[PDB]
């Protein structure tokens, strides 16, 4: 009693619908942030941190001139050749 | 206009016979008993157990299966004597704190 | 349809073994006096007797398969004919639609997931220590 | 009813369109036209695989 | 004067001859309530194989109220 | 083939064109549309992306999901 | 088998029958210009290849 | 901003700058865009095969720029393609019972290295330029050359 | 022209020392899907380290 | 001690028991090549865990050679002692889920 006059069509419209979607998205969204379906740029999930904080751009080991190891203790060449030393046509700095 | 094959005939003998062929194969698998349940993972139950040794934090991180085995072979010896796991933890540890 | 067939999908000639349907039976009717009534005795054999233009139908039929080559304006088919003309090239335009709108969102999302668990998210994770994607078709394994 | 060049005059909106829109849709259409199928009128005319095998024979009488 | 607009108009018939063409008997024209059967079929086993893994390799323990000799101890 | 009817229902035409005006809902339109042009393309086309489709998703819950709590052998934990 | 071809031919229904046969015989014939010719070539054929019974030895062994 | 007009009709006045919408909504405008010599057969077409060919057409070309999209982004991919680790020599790895010539039976350039194999050429072709036989390529670096997709 | 003008840029590292890669593998193997630009700037200094012309070269900073 | 014992345990045991008859695994196909493959990935396998000199891993060659013949072994060996083996290559060092 004194709601009624509220109670309306567009007043009801907007209270069931918009009231199954509250719950909708209240209930959607952790699994789609659990899933990794939400915007990286939005949100970083706990996992995307842990796996980009293993991530550097600054190792300069491991260079080798063979396409195969063969074993041994020698290892694949790691040293430049010689005949190849200065043979780039690098613009001037 | 006259028709030579059945009105649908693509999407029936396609979809149909991926239907019979996935059926069938259950059926073969029921009279001869297969496990149907599918593992991902290796067998070998000694190198099992030194992954959870690794993941109980018994074996230091990044240890590598080399460094674990009773037998090395020559590539792995070369490679051991290059190996330093602190030093690989304590770049993956800076690496961290540099992120956040 | 696009494969010929003399029979049926005959376009590179044209002929129709039978007339038009719009036609009054008086006017044209298709070849067929199998139901000829016995001839009398009396009757004497004129012509060859031989299956050919000599019969009345059979002439009308060459004749309207040569004169039915041109006329004023189009017969248009109806919606049926129409669809089954283009049923590949429509078909064909709806996978494009799929494979663009379907196969491309799934398959975004599980690289994005791949990048950050390793393995797709449609696959078990591996607990063996061995390293990178594996399996995309899981049902195959 | 007024009849504009073909290609000229839009039929979605009662407005023409402003400065920059007329220029390209004028444009668009003179370079189709005029520019752009220069290359396949003559790739259709001039080098025609069909007409070549035809060359050298003799009219049909 | 009244028309139809062609490209509504129902398709011609096949020619009544000697030689006539005739499709209404063979059931060819379009998938019928089988082939759906099948898809279902094909469904349900995919999902199945894969949510209950251990059923190819069942318990041969049974009980069986009334016996094994009564109907519904074969299924 | 079996000589059959027209199957669209949908209205013939909406009318000239004069500036969008009097013309059916976007979506009706699209409904329309494809009523004109057969679904029987459009099953077919999507059909064989769908199958594809469903069965790989599927996984992440009849492979991954449920996998995590099949294996009767691993929620036995040691020490305890 | 009917030597007229105002007797009819007996088929049954389904994919593979007297009608179901009628209708794919002559989709790549050029021989079959007319209903009656068409009809005539049609049961030959049958005649020839469905009514020889050491025929069907070989439908058994394939 | 135009208020002569609505905002739908704007959008859409907009997206046929091109005239595709027109032509769609015109049959007397689609013909006119025909060439006269093709025009003269259009008077035939029906309005459904009209429209479906346009369909069509339109769907295609509305989706070249995403194929596009996807062929620059495997380009960029290919471009800077991780390395991988040197594959160790296996059982049945790597074996050669005859010297690879078969792309120049004469010449035998590179007759160690795999045809596509471009690291062995690169140091293959040094050598032949240090004893004074040129060879093209693999000589400027990657990121100060054009189409590289190498660049950051 | 597709062939000549790849053919003129230097090769790319295809591979590196095995074991290596497998001491650094989440940065080698996952670098380019989470900043490509960085992982392109990467590699280019590699390649600049294997073919000897780092200090003829100046790389742009990313 | 049970009869049916070489069955219990594993597959493994029928032919250890006896070496010169049909692996259970096999006995279906007359060549034998992967046969040979598994019984050297089990000498390798034994190597890690145990060691060159275990008796064991000495008998596991001695199965090893029941199967396979002396000309494919010493190759095999040769790989294996370098550390190019793709049988014997440590589960973290295989590339086998890489790039697919
Ligand atoms: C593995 C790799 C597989 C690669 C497949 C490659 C397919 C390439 C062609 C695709 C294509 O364009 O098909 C659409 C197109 C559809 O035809 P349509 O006339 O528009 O169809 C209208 C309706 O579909 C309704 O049509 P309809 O049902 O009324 O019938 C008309 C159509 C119906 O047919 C088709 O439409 C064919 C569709 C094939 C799809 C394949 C996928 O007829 C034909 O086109 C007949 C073509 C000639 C067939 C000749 C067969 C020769 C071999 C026979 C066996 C000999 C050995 C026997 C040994 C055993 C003895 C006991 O197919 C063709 O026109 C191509 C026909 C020739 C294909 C030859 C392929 C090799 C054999
Ligand atoms: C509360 C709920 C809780 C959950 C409950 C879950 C319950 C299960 C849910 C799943 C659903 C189960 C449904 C069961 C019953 C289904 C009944 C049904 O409707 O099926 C029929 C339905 C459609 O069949 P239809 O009725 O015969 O089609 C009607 C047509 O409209 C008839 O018209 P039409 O035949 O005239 O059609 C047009 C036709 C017209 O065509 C012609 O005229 C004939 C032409 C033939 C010759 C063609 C020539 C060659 C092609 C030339 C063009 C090439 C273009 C492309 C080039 C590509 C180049 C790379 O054109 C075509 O179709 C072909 C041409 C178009 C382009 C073809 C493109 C290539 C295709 C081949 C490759 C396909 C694989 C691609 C893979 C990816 C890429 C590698 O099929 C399916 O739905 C598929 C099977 C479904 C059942 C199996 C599902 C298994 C997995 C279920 C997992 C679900 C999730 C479970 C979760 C559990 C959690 C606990
Ligand atoms: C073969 C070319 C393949 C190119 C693939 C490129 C892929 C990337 C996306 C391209 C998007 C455009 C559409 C491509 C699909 C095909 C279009 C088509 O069929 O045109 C037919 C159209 C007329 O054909 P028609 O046979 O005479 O008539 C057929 C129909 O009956 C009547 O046709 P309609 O009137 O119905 O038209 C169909 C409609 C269907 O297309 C659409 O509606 C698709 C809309 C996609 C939107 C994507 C966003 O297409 C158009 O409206 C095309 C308009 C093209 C106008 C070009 C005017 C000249 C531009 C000159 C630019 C110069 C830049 C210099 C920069 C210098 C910097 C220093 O053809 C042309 O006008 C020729 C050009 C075709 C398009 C070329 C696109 C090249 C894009 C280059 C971008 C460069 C960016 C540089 C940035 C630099 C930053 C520093
Ligand atoms: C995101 C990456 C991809 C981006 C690129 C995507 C490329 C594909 C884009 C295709 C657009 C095609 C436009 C056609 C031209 C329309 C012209 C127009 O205004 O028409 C007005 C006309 C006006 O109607 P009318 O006047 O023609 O009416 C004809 C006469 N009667 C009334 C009898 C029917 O109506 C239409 O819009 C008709 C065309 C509707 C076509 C709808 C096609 C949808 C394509 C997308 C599929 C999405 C699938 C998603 C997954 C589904 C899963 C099941
Ligand atoms: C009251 C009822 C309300 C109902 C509302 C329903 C809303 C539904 C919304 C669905 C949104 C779906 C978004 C999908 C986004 C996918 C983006 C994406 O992956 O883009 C990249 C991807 C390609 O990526 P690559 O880098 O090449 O990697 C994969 C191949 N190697 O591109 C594509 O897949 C292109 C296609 C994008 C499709 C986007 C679909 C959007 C759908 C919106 C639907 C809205 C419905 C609203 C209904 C309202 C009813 C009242
Ligand atoms: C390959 C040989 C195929 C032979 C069988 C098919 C021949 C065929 O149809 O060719 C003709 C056909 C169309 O000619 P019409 O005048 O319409 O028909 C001929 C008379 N009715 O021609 C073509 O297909 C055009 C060929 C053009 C490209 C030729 C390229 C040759 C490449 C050789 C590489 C070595
Ligand atoms: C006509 C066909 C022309 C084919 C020309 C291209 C041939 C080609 O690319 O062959 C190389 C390709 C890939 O081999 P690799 O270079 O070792 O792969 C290493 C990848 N970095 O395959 C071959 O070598 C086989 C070539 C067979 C002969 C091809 C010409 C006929
Ligand atoms: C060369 C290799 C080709 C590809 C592989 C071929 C595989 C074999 C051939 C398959 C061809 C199928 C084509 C499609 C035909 C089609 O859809 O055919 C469709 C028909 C129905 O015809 P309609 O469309 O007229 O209804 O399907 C049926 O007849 C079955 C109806 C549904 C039955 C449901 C229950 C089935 C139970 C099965 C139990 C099996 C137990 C087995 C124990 C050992
Ligand atoms: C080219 C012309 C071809 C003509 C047709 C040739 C068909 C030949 C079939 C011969 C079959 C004989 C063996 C039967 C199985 C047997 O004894 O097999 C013996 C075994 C074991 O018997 P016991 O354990 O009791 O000793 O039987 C079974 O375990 C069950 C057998 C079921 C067989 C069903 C499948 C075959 C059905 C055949 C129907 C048509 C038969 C026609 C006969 C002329």
């Amino acid at each position: 009693g004194s709601i009624e006059q509220f109670i309306n069509l567009r007043t009801a419209r907007m209270f069931i619908y918009g009231g199954v979607s509250a719950v909708f998205l209240y209930k959607a969204t952790p699994v789609m942030y659990r899933w990794e379906m939400l915007p990286t740029f939005l949100v970083k999930t706990e996992a995307y941190k842990a796996r980009e904080a293993m991530i550097a751009f600054d190792n300069m080991k491991g260079i080798v001139y063979g396409p195969y190891d063969k074993g041994g203790l020698e290892g694949p060449p790691t040293k430049i050749p010689e005949t190849s030393v200065g043979m780039m046509k690098v613009d001037p700095m | 206009g006259r028709r030579l094959l059945h009105g649908n005939y693509f999407t029936r003998y396609l979809f149909g016979s991926l239907a019979v062929i996935w059926i069938a194969e259950y059926a073969a698998a029921c009279q001869y008993g297969i496990p149907r349940h599918r593992n991902p993972n290796w067998m070998w139950s000694w190198w099992l157990e030194k992954q959870n040794q690794i993941k109980n934090g018994e074996i230091p991180a990044n240890t590598p299966g080399y460094a674990m085995v009773k037998w090395n072979n020559e590539a792995e010896q070369r490679w051991l004597k290059t190996l330093n796991v602190e030093a690989m933890n304590e770049e993956f540890a800076r690496r961290r704190e540099a992120y956040y | 349809k696009h494969f010929f067939t003399d029979g049926a999908n005959d376009y590179v000639t044209g002929w129709e073994n039978t007339p038009p349907l719009k036609f009054p039976a008086s006017v044209m009717k298709p070849c067929d006096y199998s139901m000829t009534k016995p001839i009398p005795k009396h009757w004497k054999l004129r012509g060859s007797g031989i299956h050919g233009p000599e019969n009345t139908d059979l002439m009308k039929l060459v004749l309207w398969n040569r004169l039915k080559q041109k006329r004023p304006q189009r017969e248009v088919p109806n919606i049926n004919y129409l669809k089954d003309s283009i049923r590949l090239e429509l078909s064909v335009n709806w996978w494009l639609m799929s494979c663009i709108f379907l196969w491309g969102p799934w398959l975004h999302w599980g690289q994005e997931y791949q990048k950050v668990h390793e393995q797709p998210p449609w696959a078990m994770k591996r607990i063996d220590g061995l390293r990178g994607e594996g399996y995309f078709t899981w049902f195959l394994e | 009813v007024t009849r504009y060049p073909s290609g000229t005059r839009t039929i979605m909106s009662p407005y023409p369109g402003g400065p920059v829109y007329q220029w390209l849709r004028i444009n668009y259409n003179y370079f189709k036209r005029y520019q752009w199928r220069r290359v396949g009128r003559w790739q259709m005319r001039s080098w025609c695989y069909w007409k070549a095998a035809f060359y050298g024979v003799p009219e049909w009488n | 004067y009244k028309t139809e607009n062609p490209l509504y108009k129902d398709d011609e018939p096949f020619a009544k001859t000697c030689h006539t063409f005739d499709y209404t008997r063979e059931g060819t024209e379009k998938n019928g309530l089988g082939y759906y059967c099948l898809m279902g079929l094909w469904a349900s086993i995919f999902i199945w194989d894969s949510l209950y893994t251990g059923a190819t390799m069942p318990t041969g323990v049974h009980r069986y109220v009334w016996g094994p000799y009564f109907p519904t101890a074969w299924f | 083939h079996i000589p059959h009817p027209v199957k669209y229902v949908g209205p013939r035409r909406y009318g000239r064109y004069v500036y969008g005006m009097n013309r059916p809902p976007v979506l009706r339109q699209v409904k329309d549309w494809i009523d004109w042009t057969g679904w029987n393309s459009v099953f077919g086309g999507f059909s064989f992306q769908v199958a594809f489709g469903l069965m790989i998703v599927s996984g992440v819950y009849l492979n991954n999901y449920r996998a995590t709590h099949t294996l009767y052998y691993t929620n036995k934990p040691d020490n305890q | 088998p009917p030597t007229r071809l105002s007797t009819p031919l007996y088929s049954e229904g389904g994919a593979f029958t007297v009608n179901w046969w009628r209708n794919r015989y002559g989709l790549y014939s050029r021989r079959q210009t007319d209903p009656m010719l068409a009809e005539f070539l049609f049961r030959q054929q049958v005649k020839e290849w469905f009514y020889d019974v050491p025929s069907y030895n070989y439908a058994a062994l394939v | 901003i135009s208020t002569s007009e609505t905002l739908n009709q704007k959008i859409l006045r907009w997206l046929d700058v091109t005239g595709m919408l027109t032509r769609w909504h015109s049959r007397r405008e689609f013909i006119l865009d025909m060439d006269p010599y093709f025009r003269k057969n259009s008077g035939m077409w029906t309005e459904w095969e009209r429209k479906t060919l346009l369909f069509l057409f339109y769907c295609c070309t509305l989706a070249t720029p995403y194929s596009a999209y996807l062929d620059l982004q495997e380009l960029k991919h290919q471009g800077t393609k991780p390395p991988r680790p040197v594959s160790l020599e296996s059982r049945f790895m790597n074996q050669r019972r005859y010297d690879f010539t078969w792309m120049h039976p004469q010449d035998k350039f590179c007759s160690e290295c795999r045809p596509v194999e471009l690291e062995c050429k690169k140091m293959c072709f040094d050598r032949y330029r240090s004893m004074d036989y040129r060879m093209y390529g693999f000589q400027r670096p990657r990121i100060q050359t054009y189409y590289s997709f190498s660049t950051c | 022209w597709i062939y000549v003008n790849e053919r003129q840029r230097e090769p790319q590292e295809n591979v590196m020392d095995h074991e290596e890669f497998f001491r650094d593998f989440d940065s080698i193997y996952l670098g380019q899907v989470f900043d490509h630009h960085r992982f392109a700037e990467w590699l280019a200094r590699r390649r600049a380290v294997k073919w000897g012309y780092a200090d003829q070269i100046h790389i742009p900073p990313v | 001690e049970s009869a049916d014992a070489l069955f219990v345990g594993t597959l493994d045991r029928l032919t250890a028991e006896h070496p010169h008859t049909d692996d259970p695994r096999f006995a279906f196909q007359s060549n034998q090549w992967n046969n040979c493959e598994l019984r050297f990935t089990q000498f390798c396998r034994c190597t890690r865990e145990l060691g060159e000199d275990d008796p064991r891993c000495k008998y596991q060659y001695y199965r090893a050679q029941t199967v396979c013949h002396e000309f494919l072994l010493e190759d095999w060996m040769e790989h294996r002692h370098r550390g190019t083996c793709d049988l014997d290559i440590m589960p973290d060092r295989q590339v086998i889920h890489m790039r697919g």
